[PDB]
């Protein structure tokens, strides 16, 4: 149900 | 090794034409071939794999969760069972696929900040999703794998890289979730994204209109985390 | 046959479970192995092997799109050639595999009229969706392919089946748009669509209210794509 | 851009 980091990172 | 006789550039030219048709298998694929030419990965090369291998790992984590609740519920013929650990075994390969590329060679070859830091996030990230399916006997040192990647990453983000730093970000979010999610350490998750929200916030007035949409956009998934568990 | 070892039964509760992960290629894969048990199938079966290949075949034709619409763009290097064509080749044999499961033996083994039109129109769904790309000298004998299989179709549909069948009016739907995108023939396409949900409507005083819903879910589709059309 | 029928039939 957390939120994590997209994949794609700038 | 499927891949062997196609060009580098071919591959990474094919990853991005597979990722507009959605087609993140052929992806995932295609970016393997690249990292096992054996040459460094650019920045939007890193992303590619990331972009690729998170969407499998993804569709097979829903279908996963589907399948378990569906098996606790009966619970409360083999054929639940035995299909729920089909789609685990199909994601515990994924993922071992995924750390064998870090292990080899991604990492030990990664000296700047940017690439390293990513790399090791990941490599948290997928013993994460080792973790969230493991059982037992391996469960705790599966857990202190992603632990020790997601901490070694942290030291040198916190190092080398600016609080604003979209990498630096994810990681810290992810992190945050491992501790909430994985480490029953709810408290370490609610500090960690406090702390990762508020020294971004003090360094945003340094960012341009972009790096400051791309930090505040992390930032919110931050902010969404600690809503939910507070 | 990958599948041959398990019970005929637990593939079909596999099936269920797949398309509740909504993991279309397994639910494929059980499917094809319950047909291949060599049994006909039940209403509810056969609705589960077209819900899987339809899946599986949907994502591949979206793709094949997206592809070929950049190809065509790049001639307004051979990657985007090379990998059109990759998913292009994986679509029709995904259409083989289904027309070799009806060929042998569903279609020759369906008496009734609900089984044996439900597999002539899945026939000409999959000639329509190798039609979509194919470019000369087979293209027009897919296309008749298609037409023939329609057509046989139709003709049970209607000395069978009251026009109200959500089957016949599925089967009336996919032929029309057979006739305005496959055949070029969008008169004959907007002459079937009028005429099929003109005499369904007509129809629909007989029908409870579930089956009224049923029809009426299809009769929509049919009014949609007169207004598109129109 | 055509709609086509469900899978599923009853
Ligand atoms: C942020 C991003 C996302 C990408 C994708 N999903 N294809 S490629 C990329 C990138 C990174 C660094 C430099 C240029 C492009
Ligand atoms: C973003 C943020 C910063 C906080 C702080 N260290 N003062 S508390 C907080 C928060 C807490 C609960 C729900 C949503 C946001
Ligand atoms: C309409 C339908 C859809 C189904 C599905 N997608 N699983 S199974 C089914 C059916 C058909 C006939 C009798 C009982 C169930
Ligand atoms: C449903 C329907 C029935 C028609 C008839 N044979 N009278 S015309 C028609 C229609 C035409 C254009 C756009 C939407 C609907």
């Amino acid at each position: 149900r957390s939120h994590s980091s997209p994949a794609s990172l700038q | 090794g499927a891949m062997g006789s196609m060009e580098r550039a071919s591959l990474i030219q094919k990853a991005k034409l597979a990722e507009q048709a959605e087609r993140y298998e052929d992806m995932a694929a295609f970016m393997k071939g690249a990292v096992e030419k054996g040459e460094e990965l650019s920045c939007e090369e890193r992303n590619l794999l990331s972009v690729a291998y998170k969407n499998v790992v993804g569709g097979q984590r829903a279908a996963w969760r589907v399948l378990s609740s569906i098996e606790q519920k009966s619970n409360e013929g083999p054929e639940v069972r035995e299909y729920r650990e089909k789609v685990e075994t199909e994601l515990q390969g994924v993922c071992d696929t995924v750390l064998g590329l870090l292990d080899s060679h991604l990492i030990k070859e990664a000296g700047d900040a940017e690439s390293r830091v990513f790399y090791l996030k990941m490599k948290g990230d997928y013993y994460r999703y080792l973790a969230e399916v493991a059982t037992g006997d391996d469960k705790k040192r599966i857990i202190d794998s992603a632990r020790s990647a997601y901490q070694e990453a942290m030291d040198i983000s916190k190092k080398e890289m600016p609080p604003t730093n979209p990498i630096r970000l994810g990681l810290a979010l992810n992190f945050s979730v491992f501790h909430y999610e994985i480490a029953n350490s709810p408290e370490e998750a609610i500090s960690l994204a406090k702390t990762t929200f508020d020294e971004a916030m003090a360094d945003l007035h340094t960012l341009s209109e972009d790096s400051y949409k791309d930090s505040t956009l992390i930032m919110q998934l931050l902010r969404d985390n600690l809503t939910l568990w507070t």
